[PDB]
């Protein structure tokens, strides 16, 4: 395919969580969730994440619970059969802004903003791509390209035309810890949060991996030694052939 | 009978009962590391039952 | 100002990125010239600077990437 | 069959061959592991290199030519040749 | 007699593990078999722990997988194992076929063994593919669709067999459910085939890197090649951990994490990496029936190999030209695998056709011609 | 047997070593260490 | 000494504080019964008594540290025992219950006796020298002393025959207890109170000793694989035992393994004077490669004759040494070694092995 | 009884009035252990040359042991003194006798003996086991030398050997039988005239676990031997090592008692008739020993089974040997010692060996008292120290395809 | 597998003609030297695929000395492959010692088998 | 027993979505859900059916013809996507005034072929086997 079709390959930013022994910057996870709720919740669902998943990751249990009550959810209809609703609780999944794909397509010129609970594991560049996508919008589209009405040019998007349009702008969010809210900072935070949402086991997975590597590497060295030792009699065999 | 090949260089420098003791140490360490890894894996899998 | 824009500005001014920026700008000029003719809408091949832009952005990304998160 | 059990492995009548060996616990384990794993490994790689390199060079040259041609085709200068194909 | 021989069960375990008179000159390559067996356990083990949580309904397959990843305690570990372990299962199987192709482990006394080998291969591929279809991602669904559409090319029964496969008129709930059932099952058929493989191995024993008879110097297996098996197993597990815990999705395709949608085909359709070569062959032949026949021949021609190999000497270790031919074949196989993932484009269509041509030419021309030439060269040189 | 008990020694040793090295290498990033700033 | 059964008892001090007790059944050897009965009987001796079974008596004996064997000789059947001086009252009693009330169960005849006897016969005959000596006895003393020393399937023997040969033998007049390193009075008491007291004085319906009937000038040939062997045999009267012991020691005897003797100068050659109650056989044997033996036997023949009477007299002391060495507890020997000349012209000859190479008696 | 004559040579005699025959012999130490590869077998050749001299009616024979050599003149009691003089002469003229000797014939005799020890399967197996166990040291050499080294010996070599080793400080006159000790001592003193010299330093030796396999598929059986570093004549465990060996004792499948022998291994190997025969031994040299067994297996498919069961029964030595087995072993070792010391020739050889190699000979009654002091716990301590988990040396001759390589047998030494 | 009868047929087809002989034989020696089996003590005929009834008969009809030498060479090759080391140039099998010792017996075996096959189809 | 593998009632029937052909008016959208996807169809108008018969297949870049596209003459159909990459189909627009690939504004003909615009390939037919006075898909 053409370079435009494949989409510009996102570079490799030295994320705090790339190396084999680094976790997510949970400060960045919280800031990314803030940016998500502030900007992305207008269009994107992120269904597979439940408020309970945030306890001990980016929010204390009280904060997640409180954020749960702030929303309404459908409960089992009353014994009279009328519909009933309840304040949200930890077990509830985060709600998207649209009731169904039909509504989302209707409200976004037919484009369907994909659920973000797997957008990092469902794209080639992973986290980098998301970052490169959110800050890849050029102020002036490259000369000669004509976009379909409603589309905005993003080189990192396959085909070069994306219905999103730039969303992250300077100082769009007041971070809770006083961190500056440059567009690049917001993009990094959102990418990190979405990477967590697509890989909640990341920290546990890499810790278990470190333990497994320690155990298996020590055991592999021991096996090497034991095999060489028990094979010393064979590799040290010496023959003679003395016929008349 | 005859002249054996010279193993002088191959011979260990360490005591007769000591080298086997060290072999016991590492073989048992391998066995117990393997037991710990198997315990971790089996616990992780059975935790899915819960 | 956000670090990313200043990093792009610094990188595009680097010698390695200079030829790509050059090529991209004369590509823009050439495409505007092509758009000047009244017969542009009828042309089967309507040139665009997507490829030069991609080259420039790749050569700028290769510079910004390792340094950016030191700024955040 | 062509491999019996230990008593009769199918080996021809063997005779006059004396096999000497020393016990473990009485031999230097990893006697020449460090020096051998370098020198002998280099010797083995030197012997076996050409057989892997000539086929690899041929196949990777073909692959490089195809890849470069494909990259050239999808460019503002490769448009015409892409159309002709 | 010792308990390890008197008891029939322990007698079998001894004959296969403790006293199997393995040749003394076998490299580390002969350990691959054990790894394959190990992997067969892992695939089963983790597999049995995924079905305990996987729901085969089409509207639940992908959500059920995500429930495994996110909700089950070690579910992420079990899924990443069951997947990367399949990838490693095929890595070890390709290495085990490469070893059997380099050394003449497929020659006379073991032809039967080789045959089961091939069958295992074929069966395994099915299993793997079928299991992949269970994820019901974009690439999962569309791989199933493409496979069934290609099988729709059988001359007369093709139009009728496909609905029996689909269980309907397109890849849907019945297809995913039957794939789940047959995927849970066929691994045990493969375990039986592996038992047959081991029986055919034990009847005549294993070969040597030198090719010559090992009967003159054979070693037990308990103190020897069981502790070599441990080196190979721990290296396997160490690399398997480097994958499972760090970058576990490297071998997979990102599009598989988008839930299957028949109304939107993804930009490109590729199998999971280990099936890419054959897929490439399938695309090298224009005719759909021609493509499927050529692919299944690309797998089955291993059966013809023991008869086209006219070499008097077993193995390649002592053969100049045959080693070059073997490495050229291996690199062309990797080239076919590479072309499998690449779009059907101007140079790649011709390159894939040539690569498939040479892939089959290997077995049906190069192996016989080269083997005969080297037999003559050996005899002339010694005289 | 003593294999069962001994496996605990090694498992606990490696587990505590790693669970003490990890929260030292990453102390600046974990939640329990960052929560103070946002409280 | 003797007891009412007329069982002779001989006891004398020993050097190595072991009571090498032994019982010598006078004429229950290979000469008495049909060919091979004595071998099977010797194999039945210590297995099952009327007092202790094999698995009990053997275990107890091994605990006590003693050894026991039953060897068949053409004259007598010898039951040797060897134990510490403290152990006499046990073994002697056991020996009584061996001579009397030995069980002779068929399952022992088929599991422990016939297999063992056949194995011993095959092992002994694998030696060409021993096969040649057996043939030499066969052709020199046609019956009695010439009976095969070991059981052979060519002369089938049924358990009833062995049992009836134990009975009708083993009688009081027919057994002679000999001990080395045991007080004769204590041994007499133990024997008197043991089962030996119950044996009949003489066999009522057997033990009709036959005359020796020595035959000379004969020859035989026994083809065999592997090593060959040529033997020359002089039958000798008992009164001549002195002459030939001096001759054998003069040329070289098996009892005295030494170089520098005329017969030791040729490979594989040896000589020995087998001594029996009523006759003896002086055997000069050569063994080894057939071609070597062909010349070796002729050289040995030429050496045995043409031995200087001065050297023969010089060999008197060596012959006395050899007689002293041979006189074990089981085989008491009383031969006065004189230097008197011993002829050889009356020789029997037997060849074993590559009969195409070995010479005939006509070539000496 | 001991008397150190002039020249410092010691006459040691064990006279017993019940002795059937008398023996007297001169032994000058320095067997094969004193040789080296090039000149191996020279001690045996020299002793054979000396023993080939005119016997004057006696029986002059050579000893040719591993560590000591000598010439023994057996003879009836009343003649003993004459024999004394004889050997004295033979040793006072040893250099002259060697010089005037045409070593050809003696060298074919020694080569025939060396071939004999390389044909008799047990002799070959045990010689190879000793060679591999002490490989690298003179003790590995054959007692009688090899056919390749014997033919390369010359008179000057034997003269040098005699001059080095046939010295007063390194020689002993041993005797036994029924005679007055003083008469023999006086007769030898007047006739013995040998060169002065210091006792040659006895060469070192150290056990090395190893395996040697002379597989000859043409033989009808498998003659193997397995042993550990035993106890030398000096070690106080000497008799304890013998008791440990006798715990497993001997076995011959076709012997009548084969179904009744006490040792557990005998009952174990008769279930499938694993082995044809075996014998446990504790060979003791001056300072080091080999404790193990020799075995002949008829069925070539059961060598591994026999080795497995025998080494398991060895494992029992350190754990589960009962007072019954210990008492049986004690009694059998006492009886074997008393049997070995009956013939006057054997008594003379034993006196020479002990006096030369340990300096003092424990009487048979003292040996009995020392053995009777052994308890089961002493045997188990010895098993822990010397048998349990110690390197083994292995040897085999024919049909040994089933004899699994070292590691299997070695690991059998410690599995419970 | 190709029969030694056919291999020798082709080899004599080539050797008889001077042009092909001159072109190939140097290449044949070069190929056999680069094969690397001689560096492990193996003669060419040791490499032959033993696991066939014809070849099994051929070995079963070898003389004693050749059989034992073959056993020792095979064992040495196994040990060298086991220890990942090669014989020094002076100890390797020289080109003149690669004497094609087993070929005549294999040819006799194939002659017998071919006559039996031909007569069964008389 | 292998008949289980075959379409199961819930599938043999219900899967074929029989819908009355007569109900649809000639000019409008009878947008239908079929094969679990959009299934838009217009019973052909007499003038439109004739206009298509006259139109040359060669003229279109796409290698397709109306006669092959329509099984039953007047009644046929298309599956739900105007362009090769799915474009929601607009009604009566484009090069011939038949449909508009609204997702890119591409032009879809009354034939349904990729007459113009971004479609890589012509729009596919939802199970094209409609027959008689009914449709089926
Ligand atoms: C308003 C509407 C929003 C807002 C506030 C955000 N997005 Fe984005 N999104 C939106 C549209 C119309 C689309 C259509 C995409 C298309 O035309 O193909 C999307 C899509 C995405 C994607 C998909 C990228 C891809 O498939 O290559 C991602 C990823 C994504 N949206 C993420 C995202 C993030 C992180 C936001 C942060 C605030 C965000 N969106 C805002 C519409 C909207
Ligand atoms: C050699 C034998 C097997 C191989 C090679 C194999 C391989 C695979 C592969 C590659 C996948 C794709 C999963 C993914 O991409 O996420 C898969 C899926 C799956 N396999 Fe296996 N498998 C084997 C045996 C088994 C067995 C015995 C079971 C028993 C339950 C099993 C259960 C599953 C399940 C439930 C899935 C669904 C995947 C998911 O839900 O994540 N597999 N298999
Ligand atoms: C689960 C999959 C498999 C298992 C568990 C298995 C098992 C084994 C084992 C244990 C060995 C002995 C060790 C070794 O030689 O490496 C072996 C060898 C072999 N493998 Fe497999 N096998 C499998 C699949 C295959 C396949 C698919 C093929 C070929 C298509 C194959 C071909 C062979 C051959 C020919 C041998 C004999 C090698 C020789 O003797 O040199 N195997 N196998
Ligand atoms: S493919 Fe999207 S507009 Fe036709």
């Amino acid at each position: 395919m053409t370079a435009a079709e494949h989409g510009l390959h996102p570079p490799a930013y030295n994320w705090p969580h790339n190396g084999m022994f680094e976790t997510f910057d949970h400060a960045s996870i919280r800031r990314g969730f803030q940016v998500y709720r502030e900007v992305c919740a207008a269009c994107h669902s992120l269904d597979r994440i439940a408020w309970r998943n945030l306890v001990g990751v980016s929010h204390t249990t009280s904060e997640a619970k409180a954020m749960a009550e702030e929303l309404e959810y459908d409960d089992e209809p009353d014994d009279e059969g009328k519909p009933r609703k309840r304040p949200g609780k930890l077990a509830d999944y985060i709600p998207g802004p649209y009731e169904n794909e039909q509504a989302a397509r209707a409200a976004n010129q037919g484009a369907y903003p994909p659920d973000l609970s797997l957008i990092v594991k469902a794209r080639h560049g992973g986290s980098d791509y998301i970052f490169s996508l959110l800050t890849g919008y050029p102020d002036e589209p490259p000369a000669g390209v004509v976009l379909p009405e409603g589309s905005n040019y993003n080189p990192y998007f396959p085909g070069g035309a994306i219905a999103m349009g730039r969303v992250l702008f300077d100082d769009l969010v007041e971070y809770e810890d006083g961190t500056p809210a440059t567009t690049s900072q917001m993009a990094k935070d959102v990418s990190t949060f979405l990477n967590w949402a697509s890989e909640p086991e990341h920290d546990d997975r890499k810790k278990w991996g470190l333990k497994a590597l320690v155990v298996l590497s020590s055991l592999y060295l021991l096996s090497i030694w034991v095999k060489r030792f028990k094979w010393t009699p064979i590799k040290n065999r010496k023959f003679r052939f003395d016929p008349p | 009978n005859y002249q054996q090949p010279d193993y002088s260089s191959y011979l260990n420098n360490k005591s007769g009962q000591g080298s086997r003791n060290f072999t016991y140490f590492m073989v048992g360490s391998m066995g117990l590391l393997s037991a710990a890894g198997a315990k971790s894996t089996v616990e992780a899998f059975l935790s899915s039952f819960a | 100002a956000d670090p990313l824009d200043t990093l792009r500005e610094e990188c595009t001014k680097t010698a390695a990125c200079k030829p790509f920026d050059h090529h991209f700008h004369e590509c823009i000029e050439r495409v505007t010239k092509e758009q000047e003719e009244p017969d542009y809408e009828h042309k089967h091949y309507k040139e665009d600077c997507i490829e030069e832009f991609f080259h420039l952005q790749h050569c700028v990304n290769d510079c910004v990437a390792p340094r950016l998160f030191n700024r955040l | 069959t062509y491999m019996g059990w230990w008593g009769s492995l199918g080996s021809p009548k063997q005779k006059y061959i004396t096999q000497y060996t020393i016990s473990p616990y009485a031999a230097k384990p990893l006697k020449g592991a460090a020096y051998n794993a370098v020198f002998n490994t280099f010797r083995r790689t030197k012997n076996q290199f050409l057989y892997v390199a000539i086929p690899f060079v041929v196949v990777w040259s073909i692959w490089t030519r195809a890849r470069d041609y494909n990259e050239y085709l999808y460019t503002k200068e490769g448009r015409e040749e892409l159309e002709r194909v | 007699m010792p308990t390890r021989k008197s008891n029939t069960y322990l007698s079998l375990v001894n004959s296969y593990l403790i006293d199997s008179p393995q040749p003394s000159s076998i490299n580390y390559w002969w350990n691959l078999g054990s790894l394959l067996g190990l992997c067969l356990v892992i695939q089963i083990a983790s597999g049995v722990f995924l079905a305990m949580h996987y729901s085969s309904n089409i509207e639940l397959a992908f959500d059920s997988v995500e429930h495994i990843m996110r909700d089950v305690n070690a579910g992420w570990l079990i899924r990443y194992i069951h997947a990367n372990g399949a990838s490693f299962f095929f890595i070890c199987m390709y290495l085990h076929i490469g070893k059997a192709l380099y050394y003449g482990s497929y020659k006379q006394p073991r032809v039967m063994l080789w045959v089961i080998g091939v069958v295992i291969f074929i069966l395994t591929m099915a299993i793997a593919f079928m299991g992949y279809c269970l994820v019901y991602g974009q690439m999962s669904h569309w791989g199933a669709t493409v496979i069934t559409n290609l099988l729709s090319a059988i001359p007369f029964i093709g139009n009728d067999i496909v609905p029996f496969i689909w269980g309907g008129f397109s890849v849907s709930n019945p297809t995913i459910q039957r794939f789940f059932a047959l995927h849970f099952l066929l691994p045990f058929i493969l375990a039986a085939l592996v038992c047959m493989h081991l029986m055919a191995l034990h009847v005549h024993g294993s070969s040597n890197p030198v090719g010559i008879t090992g009967n003159i110097d054979r070693l037990p297996m308990h103190p020897y090649f069981i502790f070599k098996d441990l080196i190979t197993v721990f290296v396997f597990l160490l690399i398997f951990s480097l994958f499972v815990f760090y970058s576990p999705n490297t071998l997979g395709h990102p599009d598989n994490y988008i839930p299957g949608n028949p109304m939107v085909t993804p930009p490109s359709i590729v199998p999971e990496w280990y099936l890419l070569p054959f897929y490439a062959i399938l695309r090298s032949i224009p005719d759909k029936l021609g493509g499927v026949i050529a692919m299944f021949g690309a797998i089955l021609i291993l059966l013809s190999l023991p008869y086209t190999d006219r070499s008097i000497i077993r193995g390649n270790s002592f053969k100049v030209l045959s080693k070059l031919a073997f490495y050229l074949f291996v690199f062309n196989f990797i080239l076919l695998g590479n072309l499998g993932q690449l779009h059907v484009e101007v140079p790649y269509i011709q390159l894939g056709q040539f690569a498939t041509a040479y892939y089959f030419a290997h077995y049906i021309i190069v192996v016989p011609v080269i083997s005969t030439l080297e037999n003559i060269l050996y005899y002339i040189g010694t005289q | 047997a003593t294999i069962f008990g001994g496996a605990f020694a090694f498992q606990g040793f490696f587990d505590v070593a790693v669970n003490k090295w990890w929260e030292e290498h990453n102390k600046a990033k974990l939640w329990k260490n960052v929560k103070g700033k946002f409280l | 000494s003797s007891i009412p059964n007329s069982v002779k008892i001989a006891a004398k001090e020993s050097a190595t504080d072991l009571t090498k007790l032994s019982v010598i059944i006078n004429n229950a050897g290979s000469k008495t019964g049909k060919s091979g009965v004595s071998h099977l009987l010797s194999k039945f001796t210590f297995l099952n008594n009327g007092a202790k079974s094999a698995l009990r008596f053997t275990r107890e004996s091994e605990l006590l540290g003693g050894t026991f064997e039953s060897k068949v000789t053409r004259d007598a059947l010898i039951l040797n025992t060897t134990f510490l001086k403290q152990d006499l009252p046990y073994y002697v009693e056991a020996l009584g219950n061996v001579v009397s009330n030995t069980q002779f169960a068929p399952h022992e005849f088929n599991e422990i006796v016939l297999p063992t006897a056949n194995a011993e016969t095959k092992l002994a005959n694998a030696n060409p020298a021993f096969k040649g000596v057996e043939k030499l006895h066969e052709i020199t003393f046609r019956r009695g002393l010439g009976n095969p020393l070991f059981y052979n399937e060519s002369t089938p023997i049924k358990l009833e025959e062995v049992a009836q040969f134990s009975k009708e033998q083993f009688s009081g007049e027919n057994i002679s207890i000999v001990a080395e390193g045991a007080n004769e009075e204590d041994l007499t008491k133990f024997v008197s109170e043991s089962a030996f007291c119950y044996l009949p004085s003489s066999s009522s319906n057997g033990a009709k000793a036959l005359p020796t009937n020595t035959f000379t000038g004969q020859e035989a040939r026994v083809p065999s694989s592997g090593a060959s062997s040529a033997l020359i045999g002089i039958p000798v009267k008992p009164a001549d035992f002195g002459k030939y012991e001096v001759l054998s020691a003069a040329i070289g005897t098996s009892t005295l393994p030494s170089t520098s003797t005329p017969l030791a100068q040729i490979p594989g050659a040896t000589s020995h004077l087998y001594k029996y109650q009523d006759a003896g056989l002086f055997v000069i044997s050569v063994s080894g490669e057939a071609s070597q033996v062909a010349q070796g036997i002729k050289q040995a023949k030429s050496v045995a004759e043409s031995v200087s009477s001065s050297a023969l007299s010089e060999a008197v002391k060596a012959a006395e040494l050899s007689v002293a060495l041979q006189s074990t507890v089981d085989s008491p020997l009383n031969v006065k070694v004189v230097a008197e000349e011993a002829p050889i012209s009356k020789f029997n000859y037997v060849a074993v092995g590559d009969l195409d190479v070995l010479p005939y008696a006509d070539e000496l | 009884k001991y008397t150190t004559l002039s020249n410092g040579v010691t006459v040691a005699t064990e006279t017993n009035p019940a002795a059937k025959t008398s023996s007297v012999g001169l032994f000058f130490g320095a067997g094969s252990r004193s040789e080296h590869s090039h000149s191996n077998g020279i001690s045996a050749l020299t002793t054979n040359v000396l023993a080939s001299q005119s016997a004057k009616g006696s029986l002059l024979t050579a000893k040719n042991d591993r560590e000591f050599n000598g010439i023994i003149a057996q003879t009836t009691n009343d003649n003993i003194t004459e024999a004394g003089k004889l050997i004295a002469s033979i040793a006072s003229n040893a250099v002259d006798i060697v010089e005037k000797t045409d070593l050809t014939k003696h060298k074919q005799y020694l080569s025939a003996q060396a071939s004999a020890v390389e044909a008799d399967p047990k002799s070959k197996v045990l010689s190879h086991l000793y060679s591999s166990a002490f490989q690298g040291y003179s003790l590995a050499l054959p007692t009688l030398g090899t056919t390749e080294s014997v033919e390369n010996l010359e008179n000057q070599d034997s003269l040098r050997h005699l001059a080095k080793h046939l010295v007063n400080n390194n020689t002993v006159i041993a005797a036994s039988g029924n005679f007055d000790h003083d008469k023999l001592a006086d007769a030898i003193e007047a006739n013995l005239k040998i060169a002065e010299g210091v006792k040659p330093e006895i060469k070192p030796a150290s056990f090395l676990g190893s395996e040697v396999r002379m597989r000859d598929d043409t033989l009808p059986k498998a003659y193997i031997s397995i042993a550990v570093h035993g106890e030398g004549l000096n070690s106080p465990n000497y008799y304890l090592a013998k008791v440990a060996a006798a715990i497993y004792g001997d076995f011959y499948l076709h012997s009548t008692i084969a179904k009744f022998t006490s040792p557990k291994l005998a009952s174990i190997v008769q279930e499938y008739n694993i082995v044809e025969s075996y014998n446990h031994y504790s060979k003791s040299f001056s300072d080091t020993g080999i404790w193990g067994y020799y075995a002949e297996i008829a069925d070539k498919f059961t060598v591994d089974d026999f080795t497995h069961f025998s080494l398991k029964e060895w494992n029992r030595l350190s754990i589960s040997i009962s007072e019954a087995e210990v008492a049986r072993a004690k009694a059998q070792v006492k009886t074997a010692l008393a049997k070995e010391l009956a013939n006057s020739f054997a008594v003379t050889s034993d006196i020479a060996e002990k006096v030369l190699l340990v300096g003092h000979r424990q009487s048979l009654r003292e040996a009995f008292e020392k053995i009777d002091a052994i308890k089961v716990n002493d045997v188990k301590e010895w098993g822990k120290s010397k048998v349990w988990d110690r390197d083994i040396v292995i040897s085999g001759t024919g049909l040994i395809e089933d004899l699994l390589d070292y590691n299997r047998n070695r690991n059998e030494m410690a599995m419970m | 597998v190709q029969s030694m009868t056919s291999v020798v047929k082709a080899a004599n087809f080539i050797l008889a003609r001077p042009t092909l002989s001159k072109i190939i034989t140097p290449l044949a020696q070069k190929f056999t030297a680069y094969a690397g089996y001689r560096e492990m003590g193996l003669k060419f005929n040791d490499l032959l695929l033993e696991e066939t009834p014809i070849m099994q008969t051929a070995i079963k009809r070898l003389p004693s000395e050749l059989n034992y030498s073959r056993n020792f060479r095979i064992l040495t090759a196994h040990q060298l492959a086991l220890s990942h080391q090669l014989l020094p140039a002076e100890k390797a099998v020289k080109p003149e010692e690669d004497d094609n010792y087993l070929i005549p017996y294999i040819l006799e075996a194939e002659k017998e088998a071919f006559e039996k096959a031909e007569l069964d189809n008389i």
